[PDB]
RNA sequence: GCCUGGUGUCUUGGGU
C-alpha cells in the first residue's frame, strides 16, 4: 500500500509491457509516447490495472477513453438518477418513493469492473435498437 | 449512458417506422446532430461493438485502456454479412422508397431518468393564498402560482408594455383596497361601508 | 466532503489537483454549487484505521 | 434619431479610392465632349454640351461632393473606414425600382439634370428629425442628418443616375418619395425605454 | 422560329466536384471568339471531348402552369435530345465585340460568348437551350 | 413580495419542438387548456356563441 | 425480471423459448449457436434472450406474505 | 396484370415475389398486413385473487400479448358495434385460468397452456391459445412457491393493431427490392470502392448484374418486390396475405360509397 | 383557453427582451408544449429538460398590447447588434444544403406533393429545368417557392465570378434563386442575410411565414433523402494518417530543440518576458500550430460525401477544430491559460520523471478520440475539462 | 392524462364525415378533398394510380400532423374530365388490381401446399 | 511605444513624445489631466475593445448610453451602491437596489 | 340523488364491460372514474 | 340551501 505522501518518491510503469523495451504502424490504432527524455527508467512499482482510477459511478461508462471529458461528468451524475431494481426485497420494505422498471436487461456492452458491482445482476435499463436518422424533424 | 440525454418528441407506430431489408425497425431514432459538437464518439463505437456481440452472441469487453481496435471490431462485423461500419440500407416507412443515405443502426443501451412531465406539469387558475401575503402560495404540492421575478419586470419594460405589467401585479394577483385622509396622508380611515 | 462552503469562489480547492490520481474519482462530480467540492473514492482506495 | 432594428452596414462611396477615381466617376464637363455623359443614354444630348448655365450646377454638385469628402476623411472617419450602420438602404431601394419599371433599355432617358439636382437638394431639406422653425432646432436637425445626406448625395449623383441606374422620370420621384417615407418610418418612437 | 443556331466543339469536360453535373466549354466551329460555357447533367446527355453539338437557344417552343406534354401535340423539343429552360440574369454589353450572356437553369449556369450581331437578339426574359446529337 | 411575486394564470411543463406548427404558434396541452381561463365580455355579437 | 413475451422491436414471441434456452446451455453450447437452434435469425431478437436478467428466482425466495 | 411468385412457404411465413405492381401498392401491403388485419386478443382481466410476486397488472400485460387462434374473426362482430347489453357470446370470448402450488419446496411455472376456454361463439375455431406442438407447455406467464395461488378472468375482444401493438398478426415483414441498385435509388458510402464493402442481398442471384457498358435507363421503374411475411401463429400465413388485400379492398370500396352518396 | 388566444411565453433566466414573447395558441393532445423550432435560439431553448413558463393576460386592453407590441414576427430583428435572432436551424438548416446543391434533382410526382406542402404557394407549377428526355427540376427551383417574390440579394465570396464555379456566392433575382449553395451564410441569422431582407421589404407577417414556408418544404425533402452518421465517417485513411502522424513527430523533435537551447543559452528571450514565459510561450504556439496543422490535413481528406463535412460546410453543428479532435489530434490541455502544472514535486504524475518538460509530460493528448486516449493522457484531459 | 384515445384513429364521430369535397376557385377545374380518421396507407395508394393518368394534371398530399390521423388531397384536371369522377375511376381500378392478384395467390398457394 | 504602469501627465510633457495623442487605459487618470469630453471617448474605447474581442458587435448607441449615464454628473459615477444611491431619485426606487 | 360513489359497468359504446364509480352526477351527463385507465370520463345516462 | 381552512423555518439532495 502507498498513500498520497509516499507516492512522491516512487516511479510507476503504467502497464507491464512498459516494463521491458520492446522490438506496428497501424494507422488506426493509438499511439504509445516515445518517453525519450530521460535514458534508462529504473521502475519502483507497477499499476494493477489503469481503469480503476474510476470510481462506482464512472466505471458503468463503456470505453470512457474515447469521451469529451464533461460527458462523463454528466453520465456520473444521471447514472445515479436511472430506474432499475434497488433491492429485491421491495415488496417488503415501504419506502417514500421507489421505482422498479419492468424488464431491466443487462448491457451488450460491459466493463470488468462491473462484475463487483453486480451491475450485470441488477441492471438499471434496457438495449434500445437505434437508428442514428434524420427523419420527420420531430427529433431536432 | 455518454451524457446524450434527451425527451421523446413524438410516437410512431410500427409501420411507419423506417426499416432495414431484414424488417428490423429501430425502437428509437436520435438525431445526428448530437455527436459532432459533443464528440461523444464512444457511443457510435458501443453500438458499433455491441452489434458484433448480439450477432455472435457475447457481451463485448469495453474495458477502457484495453488493446480492443475499431478495426478489429469491423473485421468480424464484415465477415457475418453486415457492411463493417455499421450502415445498413433502409427504407421510408411512408412511400417504400429507399433512402438515398444509409443509416447507422445497432443496439444501444439506454437508461430512463427520473424525469416525467406528469411529474413537471403545473397549472394554477384561482387558488389558495398565504395567510401573511394574501400572494399566491409557492409549489406544486400546494397549488401553486409561478414566480414573476425581477428579471421578467425587466422585459416587458423593455417592450413598452406598460399597461399588461400594472394588470400582472395587481389585479393577477394581490389587489386591495385601502382608504386615505386627505389632510394626514395616512392610512388611518375608518370606514364602515353598510353604515356610509 | 470538503466543508470550505459556497462563500469564497476562486479555484484552488475545487480543481482536479494531480495527486489525486488513483484517489478520488477523476470524473464523478456534482454540477452546480458543490461541483469540485465533493469528491468520491476511486475503486480501489482504502483509508487506514 | 434612430431605432436600432432599422440601421444597416452602408459604404458611403465618397470615402475610398484616388482623387483620380473619385474624378472619373463623378465629373461632368459640358465642354470637354469626352469627359462628358454618353450621348445613347439621354434624349436631350444635343442642348447640353456648352451650356454654361448648367455647367453652374454641375459645378457646385461636385464642389459639395468635395466639401463632404474632406469633412468625412479628415474628421470623421480619420482611419479610412468607409461601411457604416447608417439608415434605409438606398442600393435596395433603387434595384427595387429598376425592377417595377422594367429599367433595363438603351432607350435614352427623358429625365433632365436639373430635374436630378434639384431634386436631390430638396429633399434633404424634407428628413425631419425634429420640427418646429426655432433657429436652435434647425441647427440640431441638420446635424442629426449630416452623415445620412452625405450618403445619399454619394449614390444619387448625376453620372450615376443616368449611367449606372439609369432612372427614367416616373422612377426618379418615386425614389425620391420611398426613401423620404422610410427615414421617418426609422426614427425611434417617444416612449421607448432604451 | 429560333433566336441562335451554331455547332459546337467540345473542349474540356470537367466532372471532379459532383457526380451528376458537368461543365463544358465550347468554342463555335465556324466562328472563333463566340465561346460557351455550359453545365450539363452526365446521366442523361454523357458527353464526350471533340464531340460536335448543334446548339439552338429560343424564346418559345411553339412552332404558366406547367402541364405533362400531351403525345399528340408537337414543338420545337421533339427533333432534340436535350431541352434546358432558364432565366437571363446578366445582359453584358462590353468592349469592342465581348458580348457575354449568362443564364441560369435552375442553377445550372450558363455563358455565351460572342458577338453583337450573332447576339442582339438574345436580350429576352427566358430562353431555352437545345442541344442536338 | 414587491419587485417580483408570485401570479396567478400561469402554467409551467417541459417543452418538445413541432416543425409544423407556425413561427407565432405554442401548442398547449388540452389539460392546461382547461386550466387557464380567459374573462370574455357577453356582447350583441357574441352571446349566442 | 421474467422473460418478456415479445420482441420489443419487432413483435416476435420469445416468451416460449427461455426454458429451452437454459437447457442448451447445460449441454455446452455456446450461447450465439443456442440463439441459432431456436431460429432467432434477426438480431432484435436476439438481445431479447441473450441479454434478459432473471430476477423472479431471487424474488420468490421471500417467504409468501399469507 | 400483377404476378406472384411464391419462393418458400410454411405454415407461419411466406416468402413471395410480388411484380407488375406499382411500389405504392406493395407499400400499402405491407403497411395493411402489420396494421389492419384483425385479429383476437385479450383485453380484460378480472383478477380475484393475485398472491403472486408480481404485480397484478403486470401479469394482466402480459396477458394481453398471449397471441389467439383468430381464424374464424371475420364473422365476428366488434364490441363497439354489437346492440347487446353488456358483453354476450356474439362478441367475445371468456378465458379462464386457475393455479396453486401444493407443497413447502419446488416451484410451479404457470404456463399458457393453462388458459381454458369458458365459452365463445361457437362453433368458430376461435379464442384457444396458440401451440407448436401438442407437448409444447408454451408462454411463460408466472411462477408460484408455495400457498400461492393466481386465479383470473379474462375477456378476449376483436380489434386492431392501430389500437395496440397486441392485435398485430405480423412480426417483422422483410421487404426489398433491386439488389443491385440499377434504379439508383441510393447513392452508395464508401471509403475506397463501394461494390467490395458493401455486402450482397440475399437475393443478388435472382437477378442478373449490370453490365460494365450499359446506359442508365432513365425511364425504368421498380418492378419487383421480394417480401417476407412472418406471423405469431395467431393466423396463418397464407391468411394474412389474402385478408390484408380483402381489409384494403374494403377501405377503397368505402371511399367509393361515400362519392356516390355525397351528391 | 382557445385557438389563437395570444399568450406570453416565457423561459427563465430572462436575460434579454425576447426571452418573452407573445405566441398564439394551439390547443394539441399530450402534455408539453410545443414550440416551432425556430424559436429555440432566442430563448436559447433546447429539449434536453427544459421547462418553460406561460402566462395568460386577463383583460382586452392586455391581449392588444400583446399582439400589437410583443408578438414574435416584431421581434425577429433585435436591436443588440441590427440583425436577426432567428433563422434556419439544425435539421432543416443541414437540410437545405444537400437540397440547394447544383446536382439535387427532383422527378416530377415528388415535386407535386412539395409544392402543395407550402401554404402561400399561387397553384401555378413552374417549369422544370430539363424537359427532355425527362421532366426533372432542380432543387434551387423549389425553394425559390418559398421566396417571395420582388426580393434581390447579392453576396460574393471570395472573389467569385458570375460564372461560379465553385457554387459559391449568392443570387437571388424577382424572388428565384439564380445560383448558390444555400447555407449558414444566407438563411443563417446573420445580418444582411435572406430574413433580414424580406423583413425590409416585406414587413414581419410576410417575413414569419418565410420561416413556415423554408420548414416544411426541407423537412418533407430531407424525409425522403435520408441523412445519417456514423463511426465510419470519422476514420480517415491509412495514407493520411502517416502524413497526420509525421506532423506530430517533428513538432515532438521542434519542442526538443527548444528545450536544448533554453539549458543551452541559446534561446531568443521575448520582450517583456523572463526565460521561463518566453520558453513556456514558444512551446505552446509550436504545439497549437501542429494541431491545427493536422487538422487540417484530416479535413482536406474527407470527401464530399462525407457526412461530418456536411454538417460542418452547413454551419448547422460543428466546426474545424471539432473533426481535427475527433480524427487527428485532441491536442494541448490548459488549465488556467498555462501547460499543466507540476502538482507532485518537480512532475505532473508519478509515472515521469523530475524536471520533464517534454510534450507527454505537461500535457500534450497526442490520440485522437477515435483511437483512444492513453491513460496518463485520460487524466491530464479530465483537469482541463473540470476547469470548465 | 393528455394522451388521446388510441381507437379515436379510425372510429369516426358521429357529426364528422368521413369525407368532403370542397372547391379551389382560385384556379378552374380543382377541388380539395379533406380525408377523415385515414393514413398514409390508403393515400399514397390513391395518389400513384392518380398520376398516371392522362388527364390529371395535378396530384398532391399531405399529411397535417401525424398526432391527428387525417389527411387532405389535391385534384386537378383538365377541363373535358370532372375531378371527383376521375377519383372513381382510380378507386375501381385499384379495387380491379387487387382482386386479381388475390386470385392468382390463391392458385400459386394450393400448388405448393 | 507602450508601458507598465501609468504617469500621463509626465510623459506627455516629454520631448519626441506626439503631446496631442497619448492615451491611457486608466479613465480615472484621464479624467484628472484631460477632462470630462476625453473621458467620455476614453470610456468608450476601453468598453468596445472587451466587447468586440471575442468577435461579437454591439450598436454603438448602446455603449454610448451607458456612458453618458457614467459622466452626466461630470466626475465618474460607478454602477455600485456608491454611485446609484447618490442620486436626488426617490427613496422607494433607491431602497430596491 | 341515488347513485353517486355506487360501483358501475357500462353496455354500450367503446367503454363497454369496464368497470367505474360514479364521481359526479350533476345531471343526464355522468362522471364515471373507470377503473382501467387512470381517466375520468363524461358519459350519457342511458349507457 | 348558498359559503367552504391545513403550517411554517431551516437543512440537505437534485433539474436547466
Ligand atoms: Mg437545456
Ligand atoms: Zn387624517
Ligand atoms: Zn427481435
Ligand atoms: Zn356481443
Amino acid at each position: 500500500y502507498v498513500d498520497g505522501e509516499e507516492e512522491e518518491t516512487i516511479m510507476i510503469a503504467m502497464t507491464p509491457e512498459d516494463l521491458q523495451t520492446r522490438s506496428l504502424n497501424d494507422t488506426a490504432k493509438r499511439i504509445k509516447p516515445e518517453m525519450s527524455t530521460s535514458s534508462h527508467h529504473t521502475f519502483t512499482h507497477c499499476e494493477i490495472h489503469p481503469s480503476m482510477i474510476l470510481g462506482v459511478a464512472a466505471s458503468i461508462i463503456p470505453f470512457p477513453d474515447h469521451n469529451q471529458s464533461p460527458r462523463n461528468t454528466y453520465q456520473s451524475a444521471m447514472g445515479k438518477q436511472a430506474m432499475g431494481v434497488f433491492l429485491t426485497n421491495y415488496n417488503v420494505r415501504m419506502d417514500t418513493m421507489a421505482n422498479i422498471l419492468y424488464y431491466p436487461q443487462k448491457p451488450l456492452a460491459k466493463t470488468q469492473a462491473m462484475e463487483y458491482l453486480k451491475f450485470r445482476e441488477l441492471p438499471a435499463g434496457q438495449n434500445a435498437i437505434v437508428a442514428i436518422a434524420c427523419y420527420s424533424g420531430y427529433n431536432q | 449512458r455518454h451524457g446524450q440525454k434527451g425527451t421523446i418528441g413524438v410516437t410512431y407506430r410500427h409501420e411507419d417506422m423506417p426499416f432495414s431489408a431484414e424488417g428490423i425497425v429501430p425502437d428509437l431514432i436520435i438525431n445526428p446532430h448530437a455527436i459532432p459538437s459533443r464528440m461523444t464518439v464512444a457511443h457510435l463505437i458501443e453500438c458499433l461493438l455491441s452489434k458484433v456481440g448480439s450477432i455472435r452472441g457475447y457481451e463485448g469487453d469495453a474495458t477502457p485502456f484495453t488493446d480492443l481496435t475499431v478495426d478489429a471490431v469491423s473485421n468480424l462485423l464484415r465477415d457475418n454479412g453486415y457492411q463493417s461500419r455499421g450502415f445498413e440500407v433502409m427504407y421510408n416507412g411512408h412511400t417504400g422508397k429507399k433512402l438515398m443515405a444509409q443509416v447507422f443502426f445497432g443496439p444501444t443501451y439506454y437508461q430512463r431518468l427520473r424525469h416525467m412531465v406528469d411529474d413537471k406539469i403545473h397549472a394554477r387558475a384561482r387558488g389558495p393564498v398565504q395567510v401573511l401575503t394574501r400572494q399566491p402560495v409557492e409549489g406544486r404540492s400546494r397549488d401553486g402560482g409561478l414566480r414573476f421575478g425581477e428579471m421578467e419586470r425587466d422585459c416587458m419594460i423593455a417592450h413598452g408594455a406598460a399597461g399588461f405589467l400594472k394588470e400582472r401585479l395587481m389585479e393577477a394577483s394581490d389587489a386591495f383596497r385601502v382608504h386615505v385622509c386627505g389632510i394626514c396622508g395616512l392610512m388611518s380611515v375608518i370606514a364602515n361601508l353598510k353604515k356610509n | 466532503n470538503t466543508p470550505i462552503g459556497r462563500d469564497g469562489k476562486l479555484a484552488k480547492p475545487r480543481q482536479l489537483h494531480n495527486t489525486h490520481w488513483g484517489l478520488v474519482c477523476p470524473a464523478e462530480t456534482p454540477e452546480g454549487q458543490a461541483c469540485g467540492l465533493v469528491k468520491n473514492l476511486s475503486l480501489l482506495s482504502g483509508i487506514s484505521i | 434619431g434612430l431605432d436600432g432594428t432599422q440601421v444597416e452596414r452602408q459604404t458611403i462611396d465618397t470615402i475610398p479610392g484616388s482623387d483620380k477615381a473619385f474624378h472619373k466617376r463623378y465629373y461632368v464637363d459640358l465642354m470637354d465632349e469626352k469627359n462628358s455623359i454618353k450621348p445613347d443614354v439621354i434624349e436631350y444630348a444635343a442642348d447640353i454640351l456648352g451650356d454654361v448655365e448648367l455647367q453652374k450646377e454641375l459645378n457646385s454638385e461636385y464642389e459639395q461632393l468635395v466639401s463632404d469628402r474632406k469633412f468625412l476623411r479628415e474628421i470623421v472617419f480619420v482611419n479610412g473606414d468607409h461601411n457604416w450602420p447608417l439608415p434605409v438602404n438606398l442600393r435596395r431601394i433603387i434595384q427595387n425600382a429598376q425592377q417595377i419599371f422594367h429599367l433595363d433599355r438603351a432607350k435614352a432617358s427623358d429625365l433632365t439634370i436639373p430635374e436630378i439636382i434639384h431634386g436631390v437638394r430638396d429633399l434633404c431639406k424634407k428628413l425631419f428629425v425634429l420640427r418646429g422653425e426655432n433657429e436652435l432646432i434647425k441647427e440640431a436637425q441638420q446635424n442629426a442628418t449630416s452623415l445620412f445626406q452625405c450618403l445619399v448625395r454619394a449614390r444619387l449623383a448625376t453620372r450615376r443616375i443616368l449611367e449606372e441606374f439609369r432612372l427614367n422620370r416616373d422612377a426618379f420621384e418615386w425614389v425620391l418619395g420611398t426613401i423620404e417615407a422610410q427615414f421617418q418610418r426609422s426614427l425611434v418612437h417617444p416612449g421607448e425605454m432604451v | 422560329s429560333a433566336l441562335f443556331d451554331d455547332i459546337f466543339t467540345v473542349q474540356t469536360v470537367d466532372n471532379g466536384r459532383y457526380n451528376k453535373v458537368s461543365r463544358i466549354i465550347g468554342i463555335s466551329t465556324t466562328n472563333s471568339a463566340i465561346k460557351l460555357t455550359l453545365d450539363i447533367n452526365n446521366e442523361m446527355f454523357p458527353v464526350s471531348q471533340d464531340d460536335s453539338l448543334t446548339v439552338t437557344l429560343a424564346n418559345s417552343l411553339s412552332l404558366k402552369s406547367w402541364r405533362p406534354p400531351k403525345p399528340t401535340d408537337k414543338s420545337l423539343a421533339d427533333d432534340y435530345d436535350y431541352v434546358m429552360f432558364g432565366t437571363v440574369y446578366k445582359f453584358e454589353e462590353g468592349d469592342e465585340d465581348k458580348i457575354k450572356v449568362y443564364v441560369s437553369f435552375g442553377g445550372l449556369l450558363m455563358c455565351l460568348e460572342g458577338g453583337y450581331k450573332s447576339l442582339a437578339s438574345l436580350k429576352q426574359d427566358n430562353l431555352y437551350i437545345l442541344i442536338r446529337r | 413580495n414587491l419587485m417580483g411575486k408570485r401570479v396567478d394564470f400561469s402554467a409551467r411543463t417541459v417543452i418538445s419542438g413541432d416543425p409544423n406548427l407556425e413561427l407565432d404558434q405554442v401548442g398547449v396541452p388540452i389539460s392546461i387548456a382547461k386550466t387557464l381561463s380567459y374573462p370574455e365580455t357577453v356582447t350583441q355579437y357574441n352571446i349566442h356563441r | 425480471m421474467i422473460i418478456p413475451v415479445r420482441c420489443f422491436s419487432c413483435g416476435k414471441v420469445v416468451g416460449d423459448k427461455w426454458d429451452a434456452y437454459l437447457r442448451l446451455l447445460e449441454e455446452g453450447k455456446q450461447e450465439g449457436d443456442a440463439l441459432d437452434e431456436l431460429k432467432l435469425k434477426r438480431y432484435c431478437c436476439r438481445r431479447m434472450v441473450l441479454t434478459h436478467v432473471d430476477l423472479i428466482e431471487k424474488f420468490l425466495r421471500y417467504n409468501p406474505l399469507e | 396484370e400483377p404476378k406472384v411468385n411464391i419462393i418458400n412457404a410454411q405454415d407461419d411465413e411466406v416468402e413471395l415475389m410480388l411484380s407488375d405492381v406499382n411500389l405504392s401498392l406493395a407499400n400499402s401491403l405491407r403497411r395493411t398486413m402489420l396494421a389492419e388485419v384483425p385479429t383476437l386478443a385479450i383485453d380484460l382481466v378480472e383478477i380475484k385473487m393475485n398472491t403472486s410476486v408480481l404485480a397484478d397488472e403486470f401479469i394482466s400485460h402480459r396477458l394481453g400479448l398471449i397471441p389467439l387462434v383468430s381464424e374464424d374473426v371475420e364473422e365476428m362482430k366488434y364490441s363497439r358495434d354489437c346492440t347487446c347489453e353488456d358483453y354476450c357470446d356474439e362478441c367475445s370470448v371468456v378465458l379462464e385460468l386457475s393455479a396453486r402450488h401444493e407443497g413447502e419446496e419446488g416451484t410451479t411455472d404457470v404456463y399458457s397452456s393453462s388458459l381454458i376456454k369458458v365459452s365463445g361463439p361457437g362453433n368458430l375455431n376461435v379464442g384457444e391459445p396458440v401451440r407448436r406442438d401438442d407437448y409444447d407447455q408454451g408462454i411463460l406467464l408466472c411462477k408460484l412457491r408455495n400457498h400461492q395461488e393466481l386465479n383470473i378472468r379474462c375477456i378476449a375482444k376483436k380489434g386492431i393493431a392501430k389500437e395496440h401493438a397486441k392485435w398485430s398478426p405480423c412480426s417483422a415483414i422483410a421487404f426489398e427490392y433491386d439488389p443491385h441498385n440499377k434504379l439508383k435509388h441510393t447513392d452508395f458510402w464508401f471509403e475506397v470502392d463501394a461494390k467490395k464493402e458493401w455486402p450482397d442481398s440475399k437475393y443478388a442471384t435472382w437477378e442478373e448484374p449490370p453490365k460494365p457498358g450499359e446506359v442508365f435507363d432513365y425511364k425504368a421503374k421498380p418492378n419487383r418486390f421480394y417480401m417476407t411475411v412472418e406471423t405469431t401463429g395467431s393466423l396463418k400465413a397464407n391468411q394474412v396475405f389474402s385478408r390484408g388485400i380483402k381489409t384494403l379492398q374494403e377501405k377503397l370500396a368505402n371511399v367509393l360509397f361515400e362519392l356516390e352518396n355525397s351528391r | 383557453l382557445m385557438d389563437d388566444d395570444p399568450v406570453l411565453f416565457n423561459r427563465q433566466p430572462s436575460l434579454h427582451k425576447m426571452s418573452m414573447m407573445a405566441h398564439r395558441v394551439k390547443v394539441m393532445p399530450y402534455s408539453t408544449f410545443r414550440l416551432n423550432l425556430s424559436v429555440t435560439s432566442p430563448y436559447n431553448a433546447d429539449f434536453d429538460g427544459d421547462e418553460m413558463n406561460l402566462h395568460v393576460p386577463q383583460s382586452e386592453e392586455t391581449r392588444a398590447e400583446l399582439s400589437q407590441l410583443c408578438a414574435v414576427p416584431l421581434q425577429i430583428v433585435s436591436p443588440q447588434s441590427n440583425k436577426p435572432v432567428m433563422g434556419i436551424v439544425q435539421d432543416t438548416l443541414c437540410g437545405v444544403r444537400k437540397m440547394t446543391l447544383r446536382d439535387t434533382f427532383i422527378e416530377y410526382e415528388q415535386v407535386m406533393n412539395m409544392l402543395f406542402w407550402v401554404p402561400s404557394w399561387d397553384g401555378v407549377v413552374p417549369q422544370p429545368a430539363i424537359l427532355k428526355p425527362k421532366p426533372l427540376w432542380t432543387g434551387k427551383q423549389l425553394l425559390s417557392i418559398a421566396i417571395p417574390s420582388g426580393i434581390h440579394l447579392q453576396r460574393t465570396d471570395g472573389g467569385n465570378s458570375l460564372l461560379s464555379p465553385k457554387d459559391n456566392g449568392m443570387l437571388i433575382v424577382d424572388g428565384k434563386v439564380m445560383f448558390g449553395v444555400v447555407d449558414k451564410k444566407t438563411v443563417g441569422s446573420g445580418g444582411g442575410g435572406l430574413i433580414h431582407t424580406v423583413m425590409r421589404e416585406k414587413g414581419p407577417k410576410i417575413c414569419a411565414e418565410l420561416f413556415g414556408n423554408i420548414q416544411k418544404v426541407v423537412n418533407y425533402w430531407l424525409l425522403h433523402n435520408g441523412f445519417s452518421i456514423g463511426i465510419g465517417d470519422a476514420i480517415a485513411d491509412a495514407s493520411t494518417m502517416k502524413e497526420i502522424t509525421h506532423a506530430i513527430s517533428s513538432a515532438k523533435e521542434q519542442v526538443q530543440e527548444i528545450i536544448y537551447k533554453a539549458q543551452h543559452n541559446e534561446l531568443e528571450l521575448k520582450p517583456g518576458m523572463t526565460l521561463r514565459e518566453s520558453f513556456e510561450g514558444e512551446v505552446s504556439r509550436t504545439l497549437n500550430d501542429a494541431r491545427d496543422s493536422a487538422g487540417r490535413s484530416a479535413e482536406m481528406n474527407l470527401k464530399d460525401l462525407n457526412n461530418v463535412k456536411q454538417m460542418v460546410s452547413a454551419g448547422s453543428k460543428g466546426s474545424f477544430i471539432n473533426i481535427a479532435q475527433m480524427s487527428a489530434c485532441v491536442g494541448q490541455q490548459m488549465v488556467e491559460g498555462k501547460r499543466i502544472a507540476f502538482g507532485f514535486a518537480d512532475r505532473s504524475l508519478p509515472h515521469f520523471t523530475k524536471d520533464d518538460f517534454s510534450p507527454e509530460s505537461k500535457g500534450f493528448v497526442e490520440n485522437s478520440y477515435l483511437r483512444g486516449l492513453t491513460p496518463q493522457e485520460f487524466f491530464f484531459h479530465a483537469m482541463a475539462g473540470r476547469e470548465g | 392524462m393528455n394522451a388521446p384515445d388510441r381507437f379515436e384513429l379510425f372510429i369516426l364521430p358521429d357529426d364528422v364525415p368521413k369525407l368532403k369535397i370542397t372547391p379551389d376557385s382560385r384556379v378552374p377545374n380543382c377541388i380539395i378533398i379533406k380525408f377523415e380518421r385515414e393514413d398514409h396507407t390508403l393515400a399514397n395508394l390513391l395518389r400513384e394510380e392518380l398520376a398516371l393518368y392522362p388527364d390529371v394534371t395535378f396530384v398532391a398530399y399531405k399529411v397535417e400532423h401525424p398526432l391527428f390521423a387525417n389527411f387532405v388531397m389535391r385534384l386537378q384536371t383538365e377541363e373535358g374530365t370532372r375531378p371527383k369522377q376521375a377519383l372513381e375511376r382510380a378507386c375501381a381500378s385499384i379495387i380491379n388490381k387487387l382482386k386479381t392478384l388475390d386470385h392468382k395467390f390463391n392458385e400459386e398457394w394450393n400448388i405448393k401446399n | 511605444l507602450e508601458t507598465d504602469g501609468i504617469n500621463l501627465a509626465e510623459v506627455m510633457a516629454v520631448p519626441g513624445v506626439d503631446s496631442s495623442r497619448t492615451y491611457s487605459n486608466s479613465f480615472v487618470e484621464i479624467l484628472s489631466v484631460l477632462g470630462i469630453e476625453a473621458t467620455r471617448s476614453s470610456l468608450y474605447k476601453e468598453i468596445l475593445n472587451v466587447i468586440a474581442f471575442d468577435g461579437s458587435y454591439v450598436n454603438y448607441r448602446h455603449m454610448a448610453l451607458l456612458v453618458d449615464v457614467m459622466t452626466s454628473r461630470g466626475y465618474l459615477m460607478a454602477i455600485t451602491r456608491h454611485g446609484i444611491n447618490r442620486a436626488d431619485t426617490g427613496a422607494l426606487m433607491r431602497c430596491s437596489f | 340523488d341515488p347513485t353517486l360513489n355506487k360501483t358501475v359497468k357500462i353496455r354500450q359504446g367503446g367503454y363497454k364491460g369496464k368497470i367505474g364509480i360514479v364521481k359526479e352526477a350533476n345531471g343526464d351527463r355522468f362522471r364515471v372514474e373507470l377503473h382501467n385507465p387512470n381517466k375520468t370520463i363524461p358519459i350519457p345516462c342511458s349507457f
